[PDB]
């Protein structure tokens, strides 16, 4: 029972600054070190820095030594990472983790012992404009599914940047959900689909609503999906 | 950055080893190396730490070692569930941490899955917004290589197709999607539009017609 909650996705123009929060829970904030890492698409983990929640002292990596600032709010128990002078090289998923146990004797700041991770924060640094999504319902089709079951969904069209999240019935519906990876179109915009396999008999009586969240553009859409007619 | 191989392949039941080579000042003179697991689309998981030690909950099939300037992660009793990206992280000097480039583990002997294909026609709602999009969803196929083609009636369509590259599913199989962009007049003018999906010698063709 330990959970690190990071801030939502962000879009930034080149040269701006970004501040990501992380609120750990289920343990004592000042007992363990906080580490900051990132994943640039195609590449792998890159350690950025560490912070002592008790004292506030921080150390950064060499390539980030002027650009990063790690702080904390002990009153609410939240760590913060600020990265400046953004470029396309900063486009990545940003993680905060737990480090070693904090002791008066011996330094454990540099122990790569990351037990708990944040969910991630996707940064896209680009001069392009933030595009909100159009949402369309994909009416139930029984043609290609398994037995007395049909398939319906949502088409989330033409947005930027990544990501969008899709849920169903405000999170009540999780069974049989497949949210597909988005395509990067030649337009420069993303599109994805979310498909649910539901029982055929329950149509007309069961309600199917997809909840599309695109935080970079501050858009929430709740699309009702019901059968068609002819 | 520590050096790891790009990919490592192994058959089920076998034992495989992933390397992580740094210098004397990091992995050479310190026993401070941890390993992490990452399933596609997911958050990294604590697998090994301090070269040898396992956190609680981690399978005993994972074991670490170290010689000179090289760490090693060893998986015994290899399974499909071990197919992932694996990373090593070590003390790097001056109270810093350094990470490796990662390694994709492939489990051979893995059989074959036929693709499931679902084709949605444009919605009346998109049609009213003076746009049309055909949605082809392909899933549960293995290996992860597929070609998608679209057809208007019976002649090929290549204009406005936008197809994804296959991505690893959670059940070790693959998914993909293709999108035919169209005008309402085009959608109505034709008897049908088809998404045909070819996967290792076999082809599935799904077809929709205007109402």
């Amino acid at each position: 029972q330990v959970q690190l909650v990071q801030s939502g996705a962000q879009m930034k123009n080149p040269g701006a600054s970004v501040k990501v929060s992380c609120a750990p829970s289920g343990y004592t904030f000042t007992d363990f070190y906080i580490h900051w890492l990132r994943q640039a698409p195609g590449q792998g983990l890159q350690w950025m820095g560490w912070m002592n929640p008790q004292t506030g002292r921080t150390n950064t990596a060499r390539n980030f030594q002027g650009r990063v600032t790690m702080t904390r709010d002990t009153s609410i128990g939240t760590a913060y990472m600020e990265l400046r002078s953004l470029t396309s090289d900063d486009t990545a998923i940003y993680y905060c983790t737990t480090g070693g146990w904090i002791s008066l004797y011996y330094d454990s700041s540099y122990y790569p012992n990351f037990d708990h991770w944040g969910q991630g924060t996707l940064l896209t640094v680009s001069g392009a404009s933030t595009k909100g999504p159009s949402v369309f319902p994909l009416a139930p089709s029984s043609k290609s599914t398994s037995g007395g079951t049909a398939a319906l969904g949502c088409l989330v069209k033409d947005y930027f940047p990544e990501p969008v999240t899709v849920s169903w019935n405000s999170g009540a519906l999780t069974s049989g959900v497949h949210t597909f990876p988005a395509v990067l179109q030649s337009s420069g915009l993303y599109s994805l689909s979310s498909v649910v396999t539901v029982p055929s008999s329950s149509l007309g009586t069961q309600t199917y609503i997809c909840n599309v969240n695109h935080k970079p553009s501050n858009t929430k859409v709740d699309k009702r999906v019901e059968p068609k007619s002819c | 950055a520590l050096t790891q191989p790009a990919s490592v392949s192994g058959s089920p039941g076998q034992s495989i080893t992933i390397s992580c080579t740094g210098t004397k000042y990091d992995v050479g003179s310190h026993d401070l190396v941890s390993w992490y697991q990452q399933y596609p689309g997911k958050v990294p998981k604590y697998m090994i730490y301090e070269v040898n030690k396992r956190p609680s909950g981690v399978s005993n099939r994972f074991s670490g070692s170290k010689s000179g300037n090289t760490a090693s992660l060893t998986i015994s009793g290899l399974r499909a569930e071990d197919e992932a990206d694996y990373y090593c992280c070590s003390f790097g000097g001056s109270a810093t941490v350094v990470c490796g480039g990662g390694t994709k583990v492939t489990v051979l002997g893995q059989p074959k899955g036929a693709p499931s294909v679902t084709l949605f026609p444009p919605s009346s709602e998109e049609l009213q917004a003076n746009k049309a999009t055909l949605v082809c969803l392909i899933s549960d196929f293995y290996p992860g290589a597929v070609t998608v083609a679209w057809k208007a009636d019976s002649s090929p369509v290549k204009a406005g197709v936008e197809t994804t590259t296959p991505s690893k599913q959670s059940n070790n199989k693959y998914a993909a999607s293709s999108y035919l962009s169209l005008t309402p007049e085009q959608w109505k003018s034709h008897r049908s539009y088809s998404c045909q999906v070819t996967h290792e010698g076999s082809t599935v063709e799904k077809t929709v017609a205007p109402t």
